[PDB]
């Protein structure tokens, strides 16, 4: 089961959210109480990378799911039947994976040979001209409650930095529940 | 040979079909593109061989390439007689295509075509479906459970959804079978009344 344990490393990685309310209007909502994400099936969802000091060219940037459980952790997080064969591709993922980074024709997705899990990759960029972190949208492409696919199931992402040669610069994480309503669902589990 | 009753289904000879149905009264017509007897009879419209076929026994939601299953074809034809035959005897209504992933409700009129109206009878069932009954509901396919508050399904068990709604999902009924309670999958379910 791959590694969950944050890790910031010797550039001080770790993760931002934006601090979007519970309005019914919410795309994407995060909790800190919860470390968890509320997002709506395949809408934005910026995650922002926070460091202290500027990663050497050529870093990059991966994410992929886990379930949450104990009871499922080692069956690898994919897409329903139904949306596996559905017609949104963009170009340039898989159709049965999770999740998708939108806006970045530098994006690169991964079937490990070996694990047989998913994840995609994309270029490590320091902070815009005036920004203090850098923002990757991100896309998740099945309901929490997708039968066939999570099946109600709980899921975590698994942000990790690395550098050119895939060799660990450092690791976060967050729970993620896909639904409908981000914003009351967020407020009835916060309650 | 199955070639016939595809052929005889779908060019409308009921004497024929009845004929060779026994010559295999194991049909399993699924053909390369995944279109059964059923499918045919469906989309040429023969009422009378789409009767047999499903009182024979046929599969009522056998599902082709796209996922297209008979009540698919039947709404697509705007068909509220056949619709209402084949939910009457299994219909999975909330079996969706596997690219636009829609419902037979959802394919009602080409556009504009042989006058909609089937689309309500179509859109009332999953709407009623549940409740309606006296909240009875059948199971067309097991289910083995993922989760702990989920029942467990068995090709075709009768139950009372103890009401469902989005609170805690949209696609998740919550059922009383037995005498036990739990989440049970709304794309299994059928009245089958
Ligand atoms: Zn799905």
């Amino acid at each position: 089961v791959p590694s969950q344990k944050t890790y910031q490393g010797s550039y001080g990685f770790r993760l931002g959210f934006l601090h979007s309310g519970t309005a019914k209007s919410v795309t994407c909502t995060y909790s800190p109480a919860l470390n968890k994400m509320f997002c709506q099936l395949a809408k934005t969802c910026p995650v922002q990378l926070w460091v202290d000091s500027t990663p050497p060219p050529g870093t990059r940037v991966r994410a992929m799911a886990i379930y949450k459980q104990s009871q499922h952790m080692t069956e690898v997080v994919r897409r329903c039947p139904h949306h596996e064969r559905c017609s949104d591709s963009d170009g340039l993922a898989p159709p049965q994976h999770l999740i998708r980074v939108e806006g970045n024709l530098r994006v690169e997705y991964l079937d490990d040979r070996n694990t047989f899990r998913h994840s995609v990759v994309v270029p490590y960029e320091p902070p815009e001209v005036g920004s203090d972190c850098t923002t990757i949208h991100y896309n998740y492409m099945c309901n929490s409650s997708c039968m066939g696919g999570m099946n109600r199931r709980p899921i975590l992402t698994i942000i990790t930095l690395e550098d050119s040669s895939g060799n660990l610069l450092g690791r976060n994480s967050f729970e993620v529940r896909v639904c409908a309503c981000p914003g009351r669902d967020r407020r009835t589990e916060e309650e | 040979p199955l070639a016939l009753l595809l052929d005889s289904s779908l060019e409308g000879e009921f004497d024929l079909v009845q004929r060779i149905i026994y010559e295999v009264d194991d049909p399993s017509l699924p053909n390369d593109e995944g279109i059964t007897a059923l499918h045919n009879a469906v989309c040429a419209g023969h009422t009378e061989i789409v009767k047999f076929l499903v009182q024979f026994g046929v599969n009522v939601n056998a599902a082709d390439s796209d996922g297209w299953t008979p009540l698919h074809c039947a709404a697509s034809c705007n068909n509220v007689q056949v619709c209402k035959f084949l939910v009457e005897s299994g219909a999975a209504v909330f079996a969706m295509t596997y690219s636009d992933m829609q419902t037979a409700a959802d394919k009602c009129e080409e556009m504009e075509e042989g006058y909609t109206q089937c689309s309500q009878f179509l859109y009332g069932v999953q709407e009623k479906m549940g409740i309606m009954n006296k909240g009875v509901i059948y199971a067309l396919w097991d289910y083995e459970p993922q989760n702990d508050d989920e029942l467990p399904m068995k090709e075709g068990d009768c139950m009372t959804i103890i009401h469902r709604e989005d609170e805690d999902e949209i696609e998740w009924w919550w059922a009383r079978l037995n005498d036990k309670e739990g989440y049970v999958p709304r794309n299994l379910l059928g009245l089958y009344p």
